[PDB]
């Protein structure tokens, strides 16, 4: 019996029986690194999300940039509320920006061990929130 | 007398239409060992014997027990009981795998993924085997120190969002870790087709650099780092 | 046969086991090109050899000028003139070869400046016949080489068409007119019943030291295979003869290695002394195993010992250099801190002589053929074979010499593969089975399986071990083995009351940790039997009432002008030991040991003589 | 074969890093140039990147089929825009900077 059939037969005898699955996310420990992985796909989702909103809007849509701005001026904006939407939009891509540092040093090589992950996670929150309050007021 | 609760999972395969559950025993740890497993143990031979579950070594060291103890993937016979009487403890089986019975889970494609990447010595010349002994410098040898002693008992894999969603292609961190270790193996001939193998979407890819895996160890080796490695190896082996 | 669902199935051999010599059995015979069956009722790698730290003997000759036949000499000599020096001699001539083969399968060993195998000191080995000092030659991966061991013959197994029924409990033999057809085994997952048929069947299911309250052994040591040919109504060589480890930790009775001490580590007592260099002189705490638990089990009765209630000794390590607790001892630096919160490095660990080995078991050739015993002779039974803790050729008589066992696997594993590969073809007839056959072990399995009964599996498996342990042990009289033997045999006949409660198919750890308990008890019954009629201290079996090693001769005293003792006036022979099923009537009986080599001319036979360390 | 799964690889590594360039050098260097760059590398990167989010998720070569073809149209449309959006208005650079005063 080869490596190829025995798989097969793993899922021909499973799937075809009342086995349960055991659980997982619903029993398993959170932890930075994990958390922190999810956050890295759904900032990069929601910034790929923008960016091909913004691809779209300016072909499907009519009127320049100037036009949608003054209509964006235009709604008696709250200097506080523009900041809201101006510190949602850098949050996104400072997290993102940095882990995305952290990952390709791990790509390296360095870095990789539960120590070196828990600071490097702390470094990244911290770098974010920085650069993006930064930002957010420049 | 410090009596403590044990949440257990439980779901017989042979009581018709019997549904995963949670039973809870209680255990005076005065009249118990300091381990998890000698917890669970003594519930099969003292209370519940329908109990079921895998162990033998009970030293660390053969990976029969692994199991999801308090939502961490280790080794029960080698986690010490939280003495802490105000929580429950926890046991599950091992996460998104097919329970065979009760904490017992289906490790077959585990196996079968450890059978596909040929864990073994491959040479060129296998005319002269068994003869002589092959010369490995101290300094060859080191390289496989944190990766041979690896156990298989399955707490990496299975505590990795990707098996857990692409057990069946991808291979996973216990495996990948083996492949890494007949990789730098300098008396193995074959490190070029080995990575060869891994050429597509899922066998080595789906590795997202989580860390679970190395997290989870219970054996404090870091296969987490050897997927890294192999990745570099990957992006630079000419031919 | 109608409840139960029957599999038949038909190969060129069947091994029961894959540890060590499972493996190797298994894979050397698919390797030789037999369509191959290996029935273990564990996934390989859980198989006990994985627990082995200290090493493997072979007279590479590495780290200085060696040669095998000093390893002969000091085996035969650690046998205590029970070993048979003819499967001696196969083992230390065959261990070069059988260790490098392992070498080039991948076995990761630990290196030299040479770039060749690390070997190291370890209990009791010389160089020029045991007069040219303390001898290094045990190979090793660290202290993991049984780890590695295991998982490299694991790993290599996979390249050859080897069939692994992997978590299947074996029940009984299918013997048929006195030839073995095959096995009968459970298949844990499915409750299903299997007939697995070959021309070849090799029983490497190690040892039983699971019959005795603290042992080194693992939960799955449970003397199956010794019990199965029990159970065919043959003989169980040496079952007496059982290996109290010396150094074994108070509480969970978990083994720190012998090579801790092979590393200049020291045994100490709780009076500052060195104890082991006043009861042996000459080789100190790196003696034979049976006096360095005879010491420290001695030591405790006078009350040496030390701790909180005054019962166990103190290895020490912190001395070396913390440098050399990474390189040589990271498993023993783990698992001694886990299991006793003890720091190696700066801390002597909390330890106690307690079961370890057993070189009793199923009587075998040099070959690995197993032997029954007609009018006093020995006749190879027809395609049954043996290998292992399991077995018995007793290449380690009355105590096994550390680091042999691991030797032991790989060279007789290798030894049966071959002995089948010469002596038939593969596809040669499969004998035939009555559609009957194996009908009382499933009759077995299903009154176990419903037993209502009124006393507890695990609580009457208490009681035997509990009995094992106070009147097996370290010392022993006729009067408390005597005691220990009517008490052992009302509790076989307690398995009749027995109580199991879980009644499915699928995964029934409590019906098989009660089969379990079968075949504890029949290992039992001959262990302790055997030992209350065995009058005299060989090796690791002393009497306090016959402190003697009773030979066929003085052997202090020079040969000539002695009147030789008549076979049946001197303990200088193999026990055999039977039980009848239905009873558990210990009938037993005796067969000479084997002093003629395989060749005198290159291996000489080293004959009996005074037994100092 | 091909080495194709460890060129990708590394291809995503390689615009990760030209794209970690551009940030700064946009801020520093706003022009044209930048503009059609810093789109190539917005679009590339995170097509390749929802690549991954797809390749893990989107189980069957019924719907692996088309969640990459409808992704790979997703994205040309989004580079065309964006290149759109540089010639014939403000440009990635300055339209960021005019919306930033503000
Ligand atoms: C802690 C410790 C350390 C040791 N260290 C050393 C050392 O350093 N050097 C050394 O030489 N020796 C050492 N020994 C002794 C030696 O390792 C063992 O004697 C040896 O491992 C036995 O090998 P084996 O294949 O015969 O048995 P095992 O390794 O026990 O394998 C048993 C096999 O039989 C199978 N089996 C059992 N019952 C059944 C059944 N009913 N049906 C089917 N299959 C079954 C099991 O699944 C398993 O595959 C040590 C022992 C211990 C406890
Ligand atoms: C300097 C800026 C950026 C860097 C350094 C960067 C880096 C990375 C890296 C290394 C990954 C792969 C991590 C992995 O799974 O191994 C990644 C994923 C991704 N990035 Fe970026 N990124 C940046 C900006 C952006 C932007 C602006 C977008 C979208 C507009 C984006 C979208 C994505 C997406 C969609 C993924 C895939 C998510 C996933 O696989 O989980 N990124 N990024
Ligand atoms: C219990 C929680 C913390 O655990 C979960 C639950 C659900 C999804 C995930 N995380 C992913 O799904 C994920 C995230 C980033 C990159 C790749 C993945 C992958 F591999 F596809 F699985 C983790
Ligand atoms: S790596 Fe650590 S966890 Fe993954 S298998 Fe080997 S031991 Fe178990
Ligand atoms: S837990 Fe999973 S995704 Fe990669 S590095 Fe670790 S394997
Ligand atoms: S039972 Fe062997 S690892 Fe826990």
């Amino acid at each position: 019996t080869t490596a190829k059939e025995e798989m097969e037969r793993f899922w021909n005898k499973n799937l075809g029986s009342n086995r349960p699955l055991s659980p997982h996310i619903t029993i398993y420990r959170w932890s930075l690194p994990m958390a922190m992985s999810i956050c890295h796909r759904g900032t990069g989702i929601a910034l790929s999300a923008g960016v091909s909103l913004f691809g779209l809007s300016a072909l499907l849509l009519p009127g320049n940039f100037e036009s949608h701005l003054e209509l964006v001026k235009s709604l008696c904006l709250g200097p506080t509320l523009i900041y809201t939407a101006k510190f949602g939009i850098v949050f996104p891509l400072m997290y993102h920006t940095w882990n995305g540092i952290r990952h390709l040093i791990w790509d390296l090589g360095k870095g990789l061990t539960i120590p070196q992950l828990t600071q490097s996670g702390v470094v990244v929150l911290i770098l974010t929130v920085l650069s993006s309050v930064g930002l957010a007021a420049m | 007398p410090r009596i403590k609760k044990f949440a257990i999972y439980r779901w017989d395969p042979d009581k018709t239409g019997d549904k995963p559950h949670m039973q809870t025993y209680e255990i005076d740890l005065n009249n118990c060992g300091p381990m998890v497993l000698d917890a669970l143990i003594k519930i099969k031979n003292e209370i519940d014997s329908t109990l079921t579950f895998r162990r033998s070594c009970r030293e660390g060291i053969c990976g029969s027990c692994a199991m999801n103890i308090n939502g961490g993937n280790t080794l029960a016979c080698t986690r010490r009981i939280d003495t802490n009487l105000d929580k429950v403890s926890k046991i599950y089986p091992l996460p998104h795998m097919y329970v065979i019975k009760d904490l017992v889970p289906d490790l077959s494609n585990f196996y079968a993924q450890y059978k596909s990447i040929e864990p073994y010595l491959k040479k060129k010349d296998e005319s002269q085997e068994g003869k002589q002994q092959y010369l490995q410098s101290i300094e060859e040898r080191e390289k496989l120190d944190g990766l041979y002693e690896c156990i298989l008992c399955a707490c990496c894999s299975t505590s990795c969002p990707s098996y857990w969603w692409n057990g069946d292609k991808y291979l996973g961190p216990a495996v990948l870790m083996q492949a890494y270790r007949w990789m730098i193996d300098s008396r193995d001939d074959f490190t070029e087709e080995r990575l060869a193998k891994l050429q597509d979407p899922f066998s080595l890819y789906r590795c997202h650099t989580i860390m679970n895996c190395t997290g989870t160890c219970p054996k404090g080796l870091n296969p987490g780092k050897a997927i890294a490695e192999i990745k570099k190896m990957m992006a630079t082996y000419k031919e | 046969s109608t409840q139960y669902p029957v599999v038949d199935h038909e190969f060129d051999a069947v091994v029961v086991g894959a540890g060590g010599a499972g493996l190797r059995a298994a894979f050397g015979l698919s390797e030789a090109g037999f369509n191959t069956a290996c029935v273990t009722k564990l996934f390989p790698t859980r198989s006990h050899t994985v627990a082995a730290q200290g090493g493997i003997n072979a007279a590479l000759g590495n780290m200085e000028e060696d040669n095998w036949r000093w390893h002969f000499y000091d085996t035969v000599k650690g046998s205590d003139w029970l070993g048979d020096q003819d499967a001696i001699h196969y083992m230390t001539e065959q261990a070069p070869a059988s260790v490098v083969e392992l070498e080039n399968y991948g076995m990761p060993f630990s290196r030299t400046e040479d770039g060749k195998i690390y070997q190291r000191a370890f209990g009791g080995q010389s160089l020029k016949f045991g007069k040219g000092g303390q001898a290094h030659r045990c190979c090793c991966v660290a202290d993991r080489t049984g780890h590695s061991l295991l998982h490299t013959l694991y790993g290599r197994s996979l390249r050859y068409d080897t069939s692994y029924f992997v978590e299947y409990f074996a029940l009984d033999l299918l013997m048929e007119n006195g030839e073995c057809r095959g096995v009968i085994a459970l298949c844990i997952e499915d409750g299903s019943i299997h007939r697995i048929r070959a021309r070849n069947t090799v029983v490497a299911t190690g040892g039983y030291g699971r019959t005795y309250f603290s042992c080194t052994s693992a939960h799955t040591s449970t003397g199956d295979g010794t019990a199965m040919v029990t159970r065919a109504g043959l003989p169980c060589q040496d079952l007496e003869f059982v290996q109290f480890h010396p150094t074994g930790i108070y509480g969970a009775g978990c083994l720190i290695t012998e090579g801790c001490r092979g590393e200049g580590g020291i045994l100490i007592n709780s009076q500052g002394e060195r104890f082991m260099e006043r009861y042996a002189p000459v080789a100190k705490d790196l003696a034979s195993r049976d006096v360095v638990s005879r010491s420290m089990t001695l030591e405790i009765r006078e009350g040496r010992g030390c701790g909180p209630e005054k019962d166990h000794v103190y290895l020490q390590l912190h001395h070396l250099p913390p440098e050399q607790l990474a390189v040589r001892l990271p498993g023993i630096s783990e698992t001694a801190m886990i299991f006793a919160g003890v720091d190696v490095t700066k801390e002597p660990i909390p330890v106690l002589p307690t079961v370890h080995y057993n070189m009793g078991g199923i009587p075998t050739n040099y070959k690995g053929q197993v032997l029954r015993h007609v009018n006093g002779q020995d006749q190879v039974v027809p395609g049954l074979y043996a290998c292992g803790e399991a077995a018995c050729a007793s290449v380690h008589g009355a105590n096994r010499l550390g680091a042999n066992s691991l030797l032991d696997l790989v060279v007789f594993g290798r030894a049966c593969a071959l002995s089948i590969a010469e002596s038939c073809r593969p596809g040669d007839k499969v004998p035939s089975i009555k559609p009957n056959a194996g009908e009382e072990s499933v009759m077995n399995l299903d009154k176990l399986r419903f037993a209502n009964g009124t006393i507890r599996t695990s609580e009457l498996r208490l009681s035997m071990q509990k009995s094992m342990q106070s009147h097996a042990a370290v010392f022993r009289v006729g009067s408390v083995l005597q005691e220990g033997c009517e008490k052992i045999l009302r509790l076989y006949g307690d398995l009749q009351h027995l109580k199991t409660f879980d009644r499915g198919m699928v995964w029934n750890t409590d019906l098989v940790e009660t089969l379990e308990l079968q075949n504890l008890m029949l290992c039992a019954l001959q262990t302790i039997y055997g030992a209350e009629a065995r009058k005299e201290s060989r090796g690791a079996h002393a009497r306090e009432d016959f402190k003697e090693r009773v030979d066929e001769y003085d052997y202090s005293k020079p040969i000539q002008g002695q009147q030789k003792k008549p076979f049946q006036e001197h303990w200088r022979k193999h026990t055999l030991s039977y039980v009848d099923v239905k009873t558990g009537k210990v009938s037993l009986e005796y067969r000479p040991v084997i002093d003629k080599t395989l060749n005198e001319a290159d291996c000489a036979t080293v004959p009996p003589a005074i037994r100092s360390y | 074969s091909s080495k194709a799964a460890s060129l990708h690889w590394t291809g995503e590594r390689v615009v990760s890093v030209l794209l970690l360039g551009l940030l700064p050098a946009a801020y520093l260097n706003p022009c044209s140039a930048m503009d059609y760059s810093l789109a190539a590398a917005l679009t590339l990167h995170g097509h390749w990147g929802i690549g991954q989010v797809v390749t893990d998720y989107v189980r069957g070569d019924a719907l692996q089929k088309v969640a990459k073809a409808g992704l790979l149209a997703l994205s040309a449309f989004t580079f065309a825009g964006l290149c759109y959006f540089n010639y014939h208005d403000v440009g990635i650079c300055k339209a960021v900077a005019m919306l930033w005063k503000l």
